[PDB]
C-alpha cells in the first residue's frame, strides 16, 4: 500500500513548514527524500458499536434504491412490558462487552554542598581588632567629615554616561524571515545528524546510519554558503556568522570523533 | 510603603585592617553614610520604615528594631540607638582564630525573616514593597554557598530586592545572588564617595527603579565545576539522588554511593 | 530516603460534565485551573531540572494541551486558555493514561515518571478495559496518584495503591491547595525506582564581544527578533533566549548551577524543632528569629543551635527558607 | 490476643476488638452458663463468626462435659463456606498458640 | 412494580439520562439471566462504568448475594417492602397469629416489611468497615413505628436531622458524608 503517498499528501498542504523544509532539502538536489520519512456522526457511530444487529442490517440493507433518512426512520421502530427490562439489560450489556476488548540515602561527604562549584599573620587579627576597637570612640561626624562637594560632583561625572561605571539595530526587516527559515532548515537537519552521534554506539547496523548522517552533513552544507554568499553580496553589513558557527562546529566534532574511532581501531 | 533593611558587613577583620593601614576611608565614616541613607529613606515618607543589621564572624545583631539640636525626634532616636549599639558590638568580641571570615547568608535569613514578621504584621489595606541594601565590604566564605543560596531563591519567592553594593572587592556569590532577584549591583570604586552613589542608585525604590537611569547589570558567569579539584567545566555528569556536578563518568558517584547499573 | 530529582509529570484535567457543576465557590472547573497554574508555577520554582506536561480529556477524547517543556509562562498560558474550554463530554481514563504512557515511554529510565489524575466525573467510559492497562503501567514504572473530586473512586483507588501512587478526595478548596502544594514536592524513590547518572551542559550568557566586534546575531530557537547576546549551548552552539531548557539537537538538559542549587533544600530536609508553650527559662524577650518579643505562648528550638524562634519564625523556616537562620552559623 | 473475659479466659485471633464484641461475648456466655436457648442481634456481617466461635471453643475447653458439639447453621453452602474459613484461622492461631495439635474436629455438611 | 416504574422512566427521559451517567442493570425471574447480570455487574463496579443493580426485595437475588467494599456502596430502598394483600396463605399465616399469640395484623405485616427491608439494606456493612450510605426512599420509613422496629445499630446512627431529608439535602449530605469516608483513618 502506499501509505506513504497518502501520507504526504495530507502533510502536502495542511501544514504549510513541515513541507517547505522537506522541498527545501530537494529544491538544490542534495539528498533522495527516502531518507527524510525513512528516519521519521456520533450517533451511528454508537449504534455502529453497539448493536451488532445493527451492523448486521446495515451491512445486508446497504443504500440501494432507499434513502438514508428512511434508514434512520427505522432506528425507532406484560409482553412488551418484559421486552423493555430485557432490552435495558442487552444493550447495557452489549455497552459493557464494547468497553472490553478480547531506599534509605547515606553520604559520606556533605561539605562539598557547603562549598559547591562557585570557586574560591596570627597578630595581624589582633591589631586589626584593637585598632578598630579604638577607632569609634568619636560618633556623628556627619556635619562635613561624611561627604564633600568635591567628592560629589567627581562621583556626579562618574555617573554620566561617558564617566566610569556607567558605560551608557532593526534596519532589516525582511532579511530575517530569510534568516529564520535557513535556521529551520539547519535545525531539521541537525536533530537527525546529532540523534544517536552522543552515543557511542558500538554496532555495525547503528553505525552505518552514522556515517550516512556524516556524508549528509558534508553534502547540506555544500549548498548553504550558496545561500550564504547570495546574501552576503548586498551590503556588507550586519554580518551573520553564528550560522558558520554550527556547521565547523559540526564538522569538527564528525573530525574529531572520527580521529577518536580510527584511534580505538 | 517601603520597608528598607540595610545589611552591613562590618567585618572586625578587613575594617581594623584599614584602621592599621590609616586610609582615608573607616568603618566609622561607612556607619555615618548608612546611617544618613536610613535618615534619607525614612525622610523620603512617613509610612516608609527601616532597620539595620551588622554582620560579624561569629553573629549578626539588629542595629535598629528631644530636640537637642532642633532634630527631628525621630531620626534621632535612629541616630542615638545606632550609634549605641554599633559602639557596643565592636568593642565587646571574643577572638576566635579558626573562624575569620565574615558571615553574610545568617544575617540575609534574619533580614528576611523579619520581613515576613513585618509583612504579617502590616495591614493588608497598605502594601510593602521590602528591599534589602546589602553592603558587602570583604571576601566571602566558600563554606557559605549553599546557605546563601537557598536565602537567596527563599527572597526570589518572597519578592525582596538584594540591591548589592560591594565594595573593595567583587563577590561573584553575591553578584548572583543580587543577579536572580533582579536587584541592582553597584560596585563603588571611590569609597570616601560612597554615600552619593546610595542617594542615586540604591535609595530609588522599585517603583521609580524603572522610570529611571541608573547603571548597567555586570555580566554574571553562572560558572560550574566538578566536585574533584575546583574548576570551570562546561558538562556535568549528575546522579538522580546527589544532583552533584562531577568531573568525568564514573562507575559510581562517591556522596552517593548507589549501584549504578553501566548501560 | 531516596529522591528523585528529576521528574517528568503530567497533569492530566479532565473536561467531564461533572465539572460544570459549582461545588466550590467558583466554577469548579475555573477554580481547578486557577490553582494549577500556581501549582505549576511553584513546581517550576520547586524543581527547575522537572518538567510538566498537561493532557485535556473530554468527550472520550485525550488531547495534549501542552507538550513537555521547562518553561512555566507557555503552561500558564494553556491553562488561561482552557478556562474557556466548553467542559462537555465524558472522560477515559484509558485514553489519558495511554497518551500519557505514549509520551513517557521513551523518557530515559533515571528520570522519574509521574502522572496526577484530577478526577471529577466518577464515571470513566474507556474503548478498553484500564485493569490491563495498570499492568503495562506496572511494567513501566510511571508513578500515578489520582486525585479524585466528590468521589471516592474504586478503579482510581486501585490504580494508585498498585502503581505506588497516592489516593486523595477533596475535602475543601483549602485542602485542595495542600493537596496539590504537598504533590509539588519530589516524591521518594521505592525499590522499583532506578538512578542512573544524566549528561548535563551548562551554558554562560554571553554578549557582544568587543564594541560589537565579530557579533554573534541571531533570533531565538524556540517573532522572535535579533538578540545581540544571550545563552548558548556547548553542543547546538544555538542562542536560547532563557534557561533552563532541553536541547532541541543534542538532547542533553541546558540549565545554571543556581536552578541545580535551587533543590539541594530537599536533599536537606530540616528537622522539626520542638514546640514548647511555656518560657522554659527563656529570658529573652526579643525572638532571636525576628528580634520581636513573643506576644504567644509558644518557643521553637533545635538540636544543634538551641536557639528561640516565635510561631511565625519557625513557620516560615520550615515552609519557604528551609534553613535554620542562627543554625547556620 | 487472649481476652480475660469475667467467665474464663478466651484466645482471639484478630488483634482488637470493639466494645460491642465484648458485650456480645458476655452475653454470650451469660446464655451458655444459664443452659437456656436465647437469642441475640449482631451488627456486623462479619467478626460475629469469630467472636462466637472462639467464645464457644474456650466454653468447650472450659467445660466440656456442658456441651457435647457446636451445630453452627448458615444460610447458603457460599456463605459457610466463609465461616468454615474462619474456623480454619481460627484453630491454625490456637494450634500455633498451645504448640501442638488437639483433639479438635470441625467440618460441614 | 419495579417494571412499572421502569416503563415510566423509560417513557420520560429520566432513565436515559440515569443510563448517560452510570450503567443499568435489571433483575428478572430467571436464574440464568438473574445471574450474568450481577456477574457482569460487578465487573461495572470493578471498573469505572459503575452500575445501578434494580432488583425485588424478595428477589433471592437478594438474600443470597453478600455486598462488601466497592459493591453496593449505596443501597436504595424504593418503597416499603410490603406483600400483595391477596395472596391467600399469607392470610392464613396472619390471622392463625393474630388468633393464637396475640400478633395484631397490622403489627405482623409491618415486622415482615421492617425485618425484610433491613435484610436487604444490612449487606453494605458487611466488615472491614467498608464506608457505605443506605437511602430508603419512602416517607414510612419515617414513621416512629418502622424506625422501631428497625434494628437497633441502624436506628441510633439514624438521627432526627436527616430523618425526612427533601430528594436535594439528602443528596448534599450523602455528597458530603462519602467526602468524610473518603480520607484515611
Ligand atoms: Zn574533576
Ligand atoms: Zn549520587
Ligand atoms: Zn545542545
Ligand atoms: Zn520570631
Ligand atoms: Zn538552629
Amino acid at each position: 500500500a502506499n501509505k506513504e503517498l497518502e501520507e504526504k499528501n495530507r502533510m502536502l498542504q495542511e501544514d504549510p513548514v513541515l513541507f517547505q523544509l522537506y522541498k527545501d532539502l530537494v529544491v538544490s538536489q542534495v539528498i533522495s527524500a527516502e531518507e527524510f520519512w525513512a528516519n521519521r456522526s456520533d450517533i451511528i457511530e454508537s449504534i455502529f458499536r453497539t448493536y451488532p444487529a445493527v451492523k448486521m442490517k446495515y451491512a445486508e440493507n446497504v443504500p440501494h434504491n432507499m434513502t438514508e433518512k428512511e434508514f434512520w426512520t427505522r432506528f425507532f421502530q406484560e409482553n412488551s412490558n418484559a421486552a423493555i427490562i430485557k432490552r435495558f439489560n442487552h444493550h447495557s450489556a452489549m455497552v459493557l462487552a464494547a468497553g472490553l476488548r478480547k531506599i534509605a540515602l547515606n553520604l559520606k561527604k556533605s561539605d562539598r554542598y557547603y562549598h559547591g562549584p562557585t570557586p574560591i599573620t596570627s597578630q595581624d587579627i589582633i591589631n586589626s581588632f584593637q585598632s578598630i576597637r579604638q577607632e569609634m570612640e568619636a560618633y556623628t561626624p556627619k556635619l562635613t567629615q561624611v561627604l564633600s562637594s568635591s567628592a560629589a560632583s567627581s562621583t556626579i561625572t562618574a555617573l554620566s554616561p561617558g564617566g566610569a561605571l556607567m558605560q551608557g539595530q532593526m534596519v532589516p526587516n525582511d532579511i530575517q524571515s530569510e534568516l529564520k527559515h535557513l535556521y529551520v532548515a539547519v535545525g531539521e537537519l541537525l536533530r537527525h545528524f546529532w540523534s544517536c552521534f552522543p552515543v557511542n554506539t558500538p554496532f555495525l547496523e547503528e553505525k552505518v546510519v552514522k556515517m550516512k548522517s556524516n556524508l549528509e552533513r558534508f553534502q547540506v552544507t555544500k549548498l548553504c554558503p550558496f545561500q550564504e554568499k547570495i546574501r552576503r553580496q548586498y551590503l556588507s553589513t550586519n554580518l551573520v556568522s553564528h550560522i558558520e558557527e554550527m556547521l565547523q562546529t559540526a564538522y569538527n566534532k564528525l573530525h574529531t570523533w572520527q580521529s577518536r574511532r580510527l584511534m580505538k581501531k | 510603603l517601603n520597608l528598607l533593611v540595610i545589611v552591613v558587613d562590618a567585618n572586625p577583620i578587613w575594617w581594623g585592617k584599614q584602621a592599621l593601614k590609616e586610609s582615608q576611608f573607616t568603618l566609622s565614616k561607612c556607619i555615618d553614610a548608612v546611617m544618613v541613607l536610613g535618615n534619607s529613606h525614612l525622610f523620603m515618607n512617613r509610612s516608609n520604615k527601616l532597620a539595620v543589621i551588622a554582620s560579624h564572624i561569629q553573629e549578626s545583631r539588629f542595629l535598629y528594631p528631644g530636640s537637642k539640636d532642633g532634630k527631628y525626634e525621630l531620626l534621632t532616636s535612629a541616630n542615638e540607638v545606632i550609634v549605641e549599639e554599633i559602639k557596643d558590638l565592636m568593642t565587646k568580641s571574643d577572638i576566635k582564630g579558626q573562624h575569620t571570615e565574615t558571615l553574610l547568608a545568617g544575617s540575609l535569613a534574619k533580614a528576611l525573616c523579619y520581613i515576613h514578621r513585618m509583612n504579617k504584621e502590616v495591614k493588608d489595606n497598605q502594601e510593602m514593597k521590602s528591599r534589602i541594601l546589602v553592603i558587602k565590604a570583604a571576601e566571602d566564605s566558600a563554606l557559605q554557598y549553599m546557605n546563601f543560596m537557598n536565602v537567596i531563591f527563599a527572597a526570589q519567592k518572597q519578592n525582596i530586592l538584594i540591591d548589592a553594593c560591594v565594595l573593595d572587592s567583587d563577590s561573584g556569590l553575591l553578584q548572583q545572588a543580587c543577579d536572580i532577584t533582579g536587584g541592582l549591583y553597584l560596585k563603588v570604586p571611590q569609597m570616601p564617595s560612597l554615600l552619593q552613589y546610595l542617594l542615586w542608585v540604591f535609595l530609588p525604590d522599585q517603583d521609580q527603579r524603572s522610570q529611571l537611569i541608573l547603571p548597567p547589570p555586570v555580566h554574571v558567569d553562572y560558572r560550574a565545576a566538578c566536585f574533584c579539584h575546583r574548576n570551570l567545566i562546561e558538562i556535568g555528569y549528575v546522579c538522580s539522588v546527589c544532583l552533584s556536578i562531577f568531573c568525568n563518568f564514573s562507575p559510581i558517584c562517591t556522596t552517593c554511593e548507589t549501584a549504578f547499573k553501566i548501560s | 530516603v531516596r529522591l528523585g530529582m528529576m521528574r517528568h509529570l503530567y497533569v492530566v484535567v479532565d473536561g467531564s460534565r461533572t465539572m460544570e457543576d459549582q461545588d466550590l465557590k467558583p466554577n469548579r472547573l475555573t477554580c481547578t485551573l486557577k490553582l494549577l497554574e500556581y501549582f505549576v508555577e511553584e513546581y517550576f520554582d520547586q524543581n527547575p531540572i522537572s518538567q510538566i506536561g498537561i493532557i485535556v480529556t473530554k468527550s472520550k477524547r485525550a488531547e495534549k494541551l501542552t507538550e513537555l517543556s521547562g518553561n512555566p509562562r507557555k503552561h500558564i498560558t494553556s491553562l488561561k486558555k482552557a478556562v474557556d474550554m466548553t467542559c462537555h463530554g465524558e472522560p477515559s481514563l484509558y485514553n489519558s493514561l495511554s497518551i500519557a504512557m505514549q509520551t513517557l515511554k521513551h523518557m530515559p529510565g533515571h528520570t522519574s515518571r509521574e502522572v496526577l489524575i484530577i478526577f471529577s466525573s466518577l464515571t470513566t467510559c474507556d474503548p478498553s478495559n484500564i485493569y490491563d492497562l495498570i499492568k503495562t503501567l506496572k511494567a513501566a514504572k510511571i508513578r500515578v496518584s489520582v486525585i479524585g473530586l466528590s468521589a471516592e473512586v474504586r478503579v482510581c483507588t486501585v490504580l494508585a495503591r498498585e502503581t505506588g501512587g497516592t489516593y486523595h478526595v477533596i475535602l475543601d478548596e483549602s485542602h485542595y491547595k495542600e493537596l496539590l502544594t504537598h504533590h509539588v514536592s519530589p516524591p521518594p524513590a521505592s525499590s522499583s525506582s532506578e538512578c542512573s547518572l544524566i549528561r548535563m551542559g551548562f551554558p554562560q550568557h554571553t554578549i557582544a564581544s568587543l564594541s560589537d566586534q565579530d557579533a554573534k546575531p541571531s533570533f531565538s530557537m524556540a517573532e522572535p527578533g535579533l538578540t545581540l547576546g544571550g545563552y548558548f549551548c556547548p553542543q547546538c552552539r544555538a542562542k536560547y533566549c532563557e534557561l533552563p531548557v532541553e536541547c532541541k539537537i543534542c538532547g542533553l538538559t541546558l540549565v545554571s548551577a543556581p536552578h541545580l542549587a535551587r533543590s539541594y533544600h530537599h536533599l536537606f530536609p530540616l528537622d522539626a524543632f520542638q514546640e514548647i508553650p511555656l518560657e522554659e527559662y527563656n529570658g529573652e524577650r526579643f525572638c532571636y528569629g525576628c528580634q520581636g518579643e513573643l506576644k504567644d505562648q509558644h518557643v521553637y528550638v533545635c538540636a544543634v543551635c538551641q536557639n528561640v524562634f516565635c510561631v511565625d519564625c519557625d513557620v516560615f523556616v520550615h515552609d519557604s527558607l528551609h534553613c535554620c537562620p542562627g543554625c547556620i552559623h | 490476643m487472649k481476652l480475660n473475659v469475667d467467665g474464663l479466659l478466651v484466645y482471639f485471633p484478630y488483634d482488637y476488638i470493639y466494645p460491642e464484641q465484648f458485650s456480645y461475648m458476655r452475653e454470650l456466655k451469660r446464655t451458655l452458663d444459664a443452659k437456656g436457648h436465647g437469642v441475640l442481634e449482631m451488627p456486623s456481617g462479619t467478626g460475629k463468626t469469630v467472636s462466637l466461635l472462639a467464645l464457644i471453643m474456650a466454653y468447650q475447653r472450659a467445660y466440656p462435659l456442658e456441651v457435647t458439639k457446636l451445630i453452627y447453621c448458615s444460610r447458603t453452602v457460599p456463605e459457610i463456606e466463609k465461616v468454615i474459613e474462619e474456623l480454619r484461622k481460627l484453630l491454625n492461631f490456637y494450634e500455633k498458640q498451645e504448640g501442638e495439635k488437639l483433639p479438635f474436629l470441625g467440618l460441614a455438611l | 412494580y419495579m417494571e412499572s416504574t421502569v416503563a415510566s422512566w423509560y417513557e420520560q427521559g429520566i432513565l436515559e439520562n440515569i443510563q448517560r451517567n452510570k450503567l443499568l442493570f435489571i433483575e428478572t425471574q430467571d436464574g440464568a439471566e438473574t445471574s450474568v447480570a450481577l456477574e457482569k455487574y460487578q465487573e461495572a463496579c470493578e471498573n469505572g462504568r459503575g452500575a445501578i443493580l434494580l432488583s425485588v426485595a424478595r428477589g433471592k437475588v437478594s438474600e443470597g448475594i453478600d455486598f462488601v467494599h466497592h459493591y453496593g456502596r449505596a443501597v436504595i430502598m424504593f418503597g416499603v417492602p410490603y406483600v400483595y394483600t391477596q395472596s391467600r396463605i399469607l392470610k392464613a399465616r396472619l390471622e392463625y397469629l393474630r388468633d393464637q399469640f396475640q400478633i395484631r395484623e397490622n403489627d405482623f405485616l409491618t415486622f415482615d416489611a421492617m425485618r425484610h427491608a433491613a435484610q436487604c439494606v444490612g449487606r453494605a456493612i458487611r466488615g472491614k468497615t467498608d464506608y457505605g450510605l443506605m437511602v430508603f426512599a419512602d416517607k414510612r420509613f419515617a414513621r416512629g413505628d418502622k424506625r422501631g422496629k428497625l434494628p437497633r445499630w441502624i436506628q441510633e446512627h439514624l438521627t432526627d436531622a436527616n430523618l425526612n431529608l427533601t430528594v436535594d439535602e439528602g443528596v448534599q449530605v450523602a455528597k458530603y458524608f462519602l467526602r468524610q469516608m473518603a480520607q484515611p483513618f
